């Protein structure tokens, strides 16, 4: 059912836990560095688990997607045929910014934050800086260790933080991967729907130095020993049996305002959808020209698919449950219950209208926000863009630096500079830039930017065209260029001759004026939040309803059972898919073209020991009543004792408005079935030696 | 498929 | 589950039947003038039951709808609005060619039977007329008795026969139907198809004379007063639950040759459902135009709607199943499994030659034989050529005449000229004339016809518009020169300057010759036909397989469960709908816009006490896998006791090619529960005094 | 529908 709930309200949950079906006590997943909490990682905007004591790491297909094209080229492509290493030698390296993180400790530092907030009195971008520099203390403190990450979350709008501490493994290897057509099968078509048939996994290995200490990419690195992983279930999972996740979900807004909701519904997720969708078009139509350009834009295009159908779903759900009226009402009864206290309801309504007033002022300007940030966001302009605010930050001591350019980050800087070499061809980024141009004249005159506008010099497609054909000059498309400007100073930028960078450098000082806006907005927030979100909370808890924060990237436990749902009357989605409903969606084509082993196991009756009685065949994917989000795919998913039973990996068409609106009845996880994992490892792209290592084989 | 947006 | 029994298999079939679940013993479902068998009646075409002591009969709305129609007009459009006849008194009468077949006896008649067609010896034409003249001495000696109708059913192929004699009662009226939003709700969106939402149901009453006999209608006849009649479920009817079924299908072709399959698959179905999408899009465009032709045609529009939407569907379901494959298989095996007895299994060998040449010779001119069908089928042709061929055989003395021109077919005939009055817009036949005479001229000339041709004398546009303007000078568009015709002879037909009668004389002798054609073919089929299957039946039943006959107009029992069917993998179709998925499809638009009392009462949660505590709701309708086809429906449907829980009326998407090859898993009956027809008379349009007159006020 | 077709 309902509820991501943090590891501290464990006590809280552990009846409905064991009411659920949980044999394990409460106490056993209390223990976040225990079996069998211990063995799951974040990625982290993905989650996974180690499930071997040499180092091996589950995850999704879509998880380890960016890996796979980065080691995948046009002659040679892993996305399309999988991967496979017999050993630990062939495993590729996952790229330069892959990690898994693996949770050391947890400590709660709320009223040292609160203090720290207070003690810049009434002005709100001093608040923003108290706590920025309360964070970089704290972290700094915390990684003293070699080795470790440390992040700080805020719940609840404010009323609580928590420092995690995480062991940050920096050598991740690909070791398995299926075949695309079986990853990914459906693609699009099949993405966010039930039924599914997809089995959406891969494998990583963690890595560390000789010394045990977490290291570079580097071919004297072993594999990390972890404390704890996860086995295999030795029972079958069926309908109704209880399932528990832990995970890593990203961000919902349950406890918006019904104003931040209808400008999200009206214009943020339209607008976007749109944008992609048009940006997928021209990739689309590029790459079916021209196969380098089809690879390298391959993560960005699943990217840009996967979220505009999402917003295209939650905006049909939004519909689908009247969402607009029920945030309407239900805050309606909100301000009215703080009405009816006089006095100690005062501050919330002060609160409230504070909220409303920073959403006004965030909605004047939101067009020229959104169109800067995505057009500065191609390959070279977000290159020069990147590389020149380092060189402003380098000048003043690391303490002082803004988050994302302290040393600190310095490693997932450069990273991403060479990752970029596989992500990036001139001809299509040419298309894109002239996209965001195109879409920056339609902005009206009050939604400019003087020093675009002058860099531009005029609103045809005539200035257009020469924009572009300035910035064809630019030489950070090669990543060695990339690589110098990451070294280099700050006059050196505003010395150069280089289109994009001198882009950069007449666009900075307005990038860093909007950045002081919404640093100031934040810094209201940071006193309105949250006393408005207490105000729900205890509203919410006298009407007895569930209270549990909204995901902020940190450890949730999500539990339920295997069910499916109603789309209508007269209808009934199961809960699980089997092999022979692959096989029926077989066309051929991209997306239903799966491995012709696949077929022929199918038609074959090859089961491999695998097959569930109850549903005749090989369960594939399975629903169920979880409450995961944008984040936990890669997630594993645990039986009534502990053991793996799948992976969760996607949502059902209906379910994906629970972001903002929660629908028990047509909210369920999707997940791929442990067996089905097994199944394509033994009869379709075979890994025996992965089997065994498992040990399931 | 529920990694970031 | 399979099998459209003959009541005197049910010996055969009685554990089954108490397996299923059945509490009445099989003997009391043997007695078929007794109760509840008694009280199902046959419509022609349609079936239906006694529903109360003074004559109520129960049938889909489907089945009414031509009687519904009838009685219509543009101004007061009863499909549209409902009928409802306070007393009985405010019945109207369903039309003259309405019936009720009540029956009365039914004997054995093989060895006689296949006697009068040796007797005729090794010639075809000969083996048919002696047939011909044996069935109708058959039935003017059944016949002789005042108030009985015959008929001879010729099952499996000519293995045997049995007489039916049955009362006609020849004065029906429609005492109620609901507005055409709940007997035909989802229109012909849903037709063919589950979930499905539709209150099909409309009652009649069958009225006779004050001695008790049977007679046409007149304001001084009195109600019949049924023997037997059947009475609502009181136990509520779930999942699961035994269901039976007896009514009068059609026509099946489970025993075709798979020549005959592959004929009817790659050009009959093609070639028939796009005649009929092309006559309805024209009449369907004249209709915007013109109410009167809307009206008048709606009746001819939703025959040619089913008829090409269920060969849509079968065209589909045999390539879901590889029908052509199965039955190419089960003939290899059949016949390999005839020669493997040399000697004793050389005549069905032989037949099995014979019947493939008869296919053969009738493809050979099937593109002329269908067209001209057609073509003659038009409103003025029609009637001008069966009035012609009446008067030819008015003199031969009656014993000799063709069935369907003797006396015991003039009612009828003279009944039809009538009903067309409400069924024809001259406007509207030009169109469709000019359709098949443009239809015509694209065949090729082998597939012409000599006299055709000569009336036409052209094969372009200019010969087309000219028969057309020429043909618009008959006075057959109004019903009283049609009756005049009706009683001219012969030598007044021939003397005729009417346009649409000179027609009629030009082609009645190529009409009389494809005739003798027909009769010659079915003459070797009467020899061929049975002797092959009796060896088909040999066979399956050596394999264990269900034996029982082909549909042929007679009563058949069917019977199995409550249940739904999946699809796809990943889902599954309930066994019943509810009220509220009739609201969710309310689009206010033709064919979603139930009317206003029926969504007002949903919101209210209005269920007059008729609401099922397994499902939250009144049920609407339900799947079973009964074994149904054209002809069932208004069929009741019986639970274990004899009581009445439902009307057939439809069969899901999956089902129709079961017609062909019979699929256990998607197929189903879907049929009106009980409680909505009841619910709709309490809560929408009401009818209290049937309500009343039924018991269940 | 199953009227006759
Ligand atoms: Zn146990
Ligand atoms: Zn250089
Ligand atoms: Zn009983
Ligand atoms: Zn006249």
């Amino acid at each position: 059912g309902e509820g991501m709930w943090v590891p501290q309200q464990l006590p809280e949950i552990a009846g409905p836990l064991k009411k659920a079906g949980l044999k394990l006590s409460p106490q056993q997943i209390s223990d976040l560095t225990g079996d069998p909490m211990g063995a799951v990682v974040a990625l982290g905007g993905c989650t996974a688990s180690f499930v071997s004591p040499n180092g091996l790491v589950v995850t999704n297909h879509a998880c380890a997607y960016g890996a796979i094209q980065l080691n995948s080229t046009a002659e040679n492509n892993l996305i399309k045929n999988g991967f496979n290493a017999p050993t630990t030698a062939d495993e590729v390296s996952a790229g330069p910014n892959a990690r898994v993180f693996v949770l050391d400790e947890i400590t709660d530092v709320t009223k040292d934050a609160k203090a720290a907030i207070a003690a810049a009195g009434d002005d709100a971008l001093a608040r923003t800086k108290a706590l920025e520099a309360f964070e970089k203390k704290l972290i700094a403190d915390c990684e003293a260790e070699a080795g470790f990450r440390c992040r700080l979350y805020s719940f609840s709008g404010g009323n609580t933080y928590r420092l995690f501490k995480n062991l940050e493994i920096k050598d991740v290897r690909l070791a398995y991967a299926p075949p695309g057509s079986v990853g990914k099968f459906g693609g699009d078509i099949d993405n966010w729907m039930w039924p599914r048939h997809t089995g959406d996994f891969a494998f990583y290995r963690a890595y560390v130095g000789k010394d045990g200490k977490p290291a570079a990419f580097s071919k004297d690195n072993v594999p990390y020993q972890p404390k704890h992983w996860l086995k295999f279930a030795d029972q079958p999972l069926g309908a109704g049996d209880f399932v528990m996740v832990a995970g890593y979900p990203g961000s919902t807004n349950r406890y918006a305002l019904a104003a931040e909701f209808d400008n999200t519904a009206q214009w943020t997720y339209p607008t976007i959808a749109r944008h992609y969708k048009n940006q997928i078009a021209m990739v689309e139509a590029a790459g079916k020209q021209n196969a380098d350009i089809q690879v390298k834009y391959a993560a960005t295009m699943a990217g840009w698919n996967n979220t505009s159908k999402n917003y295209d779903g939650q905006l049909e759900g939004f519909k689908r449950i009247d969402a607009a009226g029920q945030k309407l009402r239900e805050e309606a009864a909100v301000l009215g219950w703080l009405k009816g206290q006089g006095a100690k309801g005062q501050p919330a309504l002060d609160a409230h209208a504070k909220l409303l007033d920073l959403l006004e002022q965030s909605k004047a300007t939101r067009d020229r926000d959104l169109t800067l940030a995505l057009f500065n966001n191609t390959a070279m302009l977000g290159s020069a863009t990147q590389l020149y605010r380092l060189s402003i930050e380098r000048e003043k001591p690391n303490a002082e630096r803004e988050s994302g350019y302290q040393e600190r980050d310095l490693p997932a800087i450069e990273g991403g500079l060479k990752q970029l070499e596989r992500r990036y061809v001139a001809a299509m980024d040419r298309q894109l830039q002239e996209y965001w141009l195109n879409e920056y004249i339609k902005l009206p005159a009050d939604q400019r930017v003087a020093a675009v506008d002058a860099w531009l010099g005029g609103n045809d497609a005539a200035a257009v065209k020469r924009a572009l054909d300035r910035l064809a000059g630019t030489k950070l498309g090669s990543t060695e260029e990339r690589l110098k400007w990451f070294a280099a100073d700050r006059k050196a930028f505003e010395a150069s001759n280089d289109p994009a960078i001198q882009y950069a450098v007449a666009v900075m000082p307005t990038l860093l004026k909007l950045e002081q806006e919404r640093k100031t907005r934040a810094g209201e927030n940071l006193a309105a939040r949250p006393v408005y979100l207490q105000a729900l909370a205890d509203y919410k808890k006298s009407q007895g309803e569930f209270v549990y924060p909204d995901a902020n990237l940190s450890l949730r436990i999500t539990f339920g059972n295997v069910m499916g749902y109603a789309p209508k009357d007269g209808m009934e989605y199961t809960p699980f898919t089997t092999l022979e409903g692959v096989v029926a969606k077989e066309t051929g084509q991209d997306p239903f073209d799966s491995p012709k082993a696949l077929l022929d196991a199918v038609a074959a009756k090859r089961y491999g020991g695998l097959e569930d009685k109850r549903i005749g065949s090989v369960p594939v994917n399975y629903l169920s009543d979880l409450d995961i989000t944008g984040g936990n795919s890669g997630s594993p998913v645990l039986d009534a004792h502990g053991k793996l039973v799948g992976l969760a990996f996607d949502g059902n068409w209906e379910s994906v408005s629970s972001n903002w609106v929660f629908d028990p009845k047509m909210t369920r996880m999707i997940a791929v079935d442990g067996r089905y994992l097994r199944w394509i490892m033994q009869e379709v792209y075979p890994a025996p030696q992965l089997l065994k290592e498992m040990n399931v084989g | 498929v529920y990694i970031h947006p």
